[PDB]
């Protein structure tokens, strides 16, 4: 239960 | 008896700190005489706070104004904003923000940085809508404080938005997330609609949901979990804080003094979910980030309550 | 030397049956004399088929017209349309479509059901894209027969749409599917936009996709794998056929944007026409615009879980 | 006492028959307790009838709600609409109606077919026109039945439209057709102006008008003759029934009851009375395009008659 | 008698 | 080699005359030495005639600039314009015409009445449309003269407007009058559309057509019979116009002009608009032009609508 | 004491002439009975004069009706209007003017040239704006005849307009020309923003000012002092004079409720600036000329008073 | 053989100094081996520099990547940037710029301040445009240093911009300033129309001009002079080299348009080439540090000056 | 014969 | 590897 | 003092 | 030498 990934440019 | 206003310019400085280490103590120092108080972020003529305080002119001179000048003024001197090199650079944003809000005030030049300005009392009579909004802000100030601390010691501001809007939708809607998840998407859609890269935005946001489907979906059940019932702090606090407002919302919707912007259903929720969005602005979340969060929320509710 | 036109009225019968068991044998009968022939569905004065055949006047009288009157006529007598109860129910829509489409002609009364009529030759010699369009329709007529037959026998018309839309997107775009999945979602978005309950529609279409995700992606890889293959022995039959038939229309189109013929134009320009042609085929196969958009939208979504996680 | 609203859905069936063989009986069977009732045709969320009944809440549950459910439902179950294959096909129509409409209710999804829905009571206040309008509709309901009978028994609906439009314009305007034909042409011109193929259309209508000039002119004289009375039955029925609404309108433009939408008596009481006639034509199931073509034809017909003078 | 309303006659 | 321009002011006097009894003989004088010339009515700084002549510099100074200064300047002394009582009364109309037509010059004060003025050569580089236009005028100047004689001789001007614009439509169009009548009606309609009393005007024009139906229906039948061979100006205008049609068709088959499909309803559209530009040259006002096209279309309806 | 109007058709001929040899005699022949009598010029259904006069029903049928139809009527048969070729040729201006003023009525056909036509008492909107404005039409009717035969001699109407507006802006504002120049540009910059070739006109006009610069800087400095002195220029001090009763009258009426110190200041400001523009329309300069003059003034202003 | 990318973060430090004291030396350090280099400023993820050098990978590790880490990294240690106070304070402006310039990439979290990141190479093929732009940036780099070194000693950056902007419109347009001043006015007016206080900022400018009329007009007469002469010298050098270095760019752009490889950046030849080249000038001034606002003010003052000088004739 | 163009006849 | 579902009102 | 120059197309 | 660039 972490914080959500939010870098929509991570790819 | 009156609403007194203060403007605090803090242009480049970390607006979260000015809030946590400046305005919050000041607000405590006059709580005893003046407990109805809140504050709002804004951009016009420079990033600044607006302070709203209710008392007499007498308490104003005696305790409120000296509290703000000394405590907030103290913060300002210790951690002055370095300023903005070039205020005009911000017009591609402010000018757009001015038509969007329907602002009608000059945008230039900027008020001087690191400065407290008395702005007197709020013209005069309030709407029933205003009174109910000022109270929402009042009662949720500690919730702002509760979020900015977590953000300051590391937390993702977007994840907090995520948890807050999902839980407002599950716990305070007519029939929970399965019906309310629509409004979520509807909120994101209205922004994509007016953006000319709308379709390219949707691909970014859906690829991102796809990359991370089980993160968002497992996060969503957990927020959906705590809303109804002990494993997420702010969620259950945010809900308990908010339920008395929608009840107050429903009553004055039924009696009838508002509907300018059947009724305790899609009316009380409409008002309380929109107050949640106003909280996230207060938290420093940008429109873009909020719409994003909302989209990802909705998509995640598709994969959960869509396999019915 | 001309394009000759016939109308066949079939207001309420199985239009695909008329196509497979009337129009196809009739076309087979005069193919040696006039192999440029095609047909289009249409709404004016009752649902009807529009037959377009390219030949000389003497050939029309001697072989083409008699073939259609006799063969299609036989189908019509064996298997008549029951008719529409009340045609005026469609008049307000037809007035509107006649406006949006630049359709001049009467709207009522309808043309008698189960009947053929010679409508003469096409106005005067045609535009440039017109001619490219007729070639496209003519060339993809076997493609129409194969699909309509497969549908009548129980295959899903929306799945065929799916395959053909994915395939055209992958094979005849510059970048293939990972770039062109954008164009697919866009074509669905124009319709979701123009629609007062789009938000509720997007939910439904995403609920649907969610509920069935693996099927759509395995299918998507499939059509994609088959469409880029080159080896006449990959998962799906028609897909290579379709790609194999579309390519030289695009070529004729890129060349026909690389010398100012009609309207950057080598690239996404002839692919735009080739995908419009695909959409025009689906309409010919009986797919509604709504089902098309739905197909496009599910296709975009499926591409996200495929080309969006690498 | 209150206006109670019902929705009858009939997407593909013969609306004219549901009106004659369904709604008419029903309306009759509760006439005693509530004779003030009318119905309209509308398209939103699927072709449908909107039934308007004036009565007490008690009398609603007591006698009329069961008359509709049994008598109209009887009609529905006896002759159901086969429904329409692709409701979304109608979007280009119902959106272009949405604009000229000003409704912004949801265009979709469509209410179910062959079903009655209760829709409660109209808003709370009724403008003076809202009242005056509903009186026009109630009083001319028999006119509706009479025209549809003739239509079912073969008669041309556009010809009926012609008579009614021409008749109204002569009998109930200040100067009669000589002056009024302008407003006839005005109604067609506002439509042609909004249409891109406007010119092509005017050609089409003038060709058609020249093709049959003697017919239309002799028709126009015949109808104008029966207004100021005759060979035509429905024309002075129409005039007679409309005149009291025209009279009530004038004396409501004099005291000043609608200033939002002698020339309060002239181009005012006659403006509302002719608009009523057009609203009636819609109720007979005439499409807007057909209305506009009939007016334009009436205008050109009026030119070869009142214009050679 | 009824008027002809077929514009395309 | 170049185009030389002259301005004749003739504010409140009959321009029909200045043309037949002044400019026509001036032109006729230097016809030997400079046969390429045409004239156009215009409004700026006073009603006037602008003359455009195609010759060398010293051919201008030796035979053209005197012919004009003397023949035309003579007429001016014989039959002067009385003048216009208040030039400023036209000022708000003209300020509007300025922005509407793209007319870039000063509007006040007015240029002196009954006066000729050399205005040197026209800018320097001309477009290709400019010079098909120039040619059209020159080539048609006789028909200007032919027609203004009969107008002054008692004949209705709008009737020549009629026959011309009708006959152009039946002859120089792809499919004759039964097709081209649409363009007539289209022309009137673009006008009527922009008039506020457009509807009452349509009624007037339709009433008028009604009263005098047999008149227009006969004359249309005649102009059409004779455009394709008992009338003079018709096949004069027809034969005079065909070369500009097929030259224009060639000049778009090659493609240099539709800034403001094309071999058919593109050539004809050029021929027909020159037939309008001609009517302005004959003094026919816009309102009567539109009025005449409308009458033709209606007339066209009663004769070719029954086929 | 009810406002009785008339209509004088006079299309082609000099409109300035029947003002001076037709209307001026008439307003003498009944000067005594009814004092206040003004005229405006208009275009609807033909260029014409709309004459007004406050009075009684028998006062009119006795003297000023037969006064108006003896001398005006004596004129209209003396130098008749020629008539005009194509009245309908004005529709591209008349259709356009109607949509800016808002006024309704048939633009066609044209009322028969050379005729006087009596037209009654105009409807009850006897609001104080109009009465405070019909004062000014009649009170400055001298200044109309005044400037009009300075025009008859051969003076340029624009130059006059320049004089009056520059003067008006100078003596009549709170802070003189240095601050009221702003007023003059906005009037012009309103026209530029509204028109098609707007950005090119601004260029024509600004270029034309620099070419002829010192002609304007010097006629301004001169016009300035003839308003400011308590005499170089005739028509200037005479106009500044008439207009400051009327400024003070609007001064008062604004503070005390009868109209709409920020509109006692920028209140009687426009009241009198617009009167000038309206006077200007009466003299006969097109709105276009007025806008040019205002642009030039503002340019000229900004060179003299602008290095301050 | 390809274009390599470098990212130098320097948030609140003096950027004009990083250019002259860190970046330029590194460039000279490999200028026999890789003469083809240029840098750009950008906002994304914090005020930084983008370095572009074009050689092979084997020149990369041998002589260009080292001279960057040594000489640039050497500046970074010697005069390191303080830091910005709050990145997120800029997010909403950065969101709006990213929509406007179509940027793509994270806006948040900023890259670490005072670090150097090697970003690898531009994709595979560049448009005809990008290739022309790159050449332009490279060819004009010594015009950057010259301008900045004049800035470091108190010369007015707007005054450099005034000279360049005026010189390009006089020399590289067809009719010179009498005709081209229009494109100078047009640019500024485009900005003013965007601001809801346009008409008030105009007269602030039209006023500021007239207070100084004599100084502006006579420098514009003088800048135009150094722009036309026809000599191996004049009395304002840097204008002369600006023009001389842009004329090839104009010609090459007009050629490129004529043959059909541009039209984004009688008429589309000559006039397209002029607009590309005046636009390249504006792009230079942004590289000098000029703010869009300063640029619009300078164009507005040029056009006022031109209108005077060429109106009085 | 010439056509009448007098529309207020 | 067969017919995709396409009843959107599956639930 | 004289009249004003007022012709913007004087060139 | 340098030009004056102060606006207000």
């Amino acid at each position: 239960l972490n914080d959500l990934p939010m870098d929509v440019f991570e790819l | 008896e009156r609403w007194w206003r203060f403007r605090v310019d803090y242009h480049a400085g970390p607006m979260d700190d000015l809030i946590l280490d400046g305005v919050r103590p000041a607000f405590a120092a006059f709580a005893a005489q003046a407990p109805m108080a809140y504050f709002l972020r804004h951009w016009r003529r420079g990033p600044h706070l607006r302070i709203y305080v209710s008392t007499t002119r007498e308490a104003l001179e005696a305790v409120v104004r000296p509290a703000i000048e000394h405590v907030v003024g103290g913060y300002l001197r210790a951690r002055p904003s370095p300023g903005m090199a070039d205020p005009s650079a911000f017009l591609p944003l402010h000018e757009r923000l001015a038509e969007l809000e329907g602002e009608d005030g000059p945008l230039m030049p900027w008020s001087p940085d690191n400065t407290i300005h008395a702005e007197g009392e709020r013209p005069e009579p309030l709407t029933v809508r205003d009174v109910l909004l000022a109270d929402f802000y009042a009662d949720t100030t500690p919730s702002v404080y509760h979020a900015l601390e977590r953000v300051r010691s590391g937390a993702s501001l977007p994840t907090i938005a995520f948890d807050l809007v999902v839980a407002t939708a599950h716990a305070l809607s007519t029939g929970g997330l399965p019906v309310a998840r629509t409004s979520l998407r509807s909120h994101a859609e209205a922004y994509l609609a007016r953006r000319s890269d709308g379709v390219r935005l949707r691909e970014l946001w859906r690829d991102h949901y796809a990359r991370n489907r089980e993160a968002f979906t497992e996060r969503l059940i957990a927020v959906a979990s705590s809303a109804e019932s002990a494993h997420l702090p702010h969620v259950r606090e945010w809900v308990r804080r908010l339920r008395p407002i929608r009840e107050r919302a429903r009553a004055l919707l039924e009696s009838g003094e508002l509907t300018l912007e059947d009724s305790p259903a899609f009316g009380a929720y409409r008002l309380v979910i929109n107050c949640t969005y106003l909280h996230l602005t207060r938290l420093g979340l940008t429109p873009h980030q909020r719409f994003l969060v909302c989209h990802l929320a909705a998509d995640a509710a598709a994969d959960v309550y869509g396999i019915a």
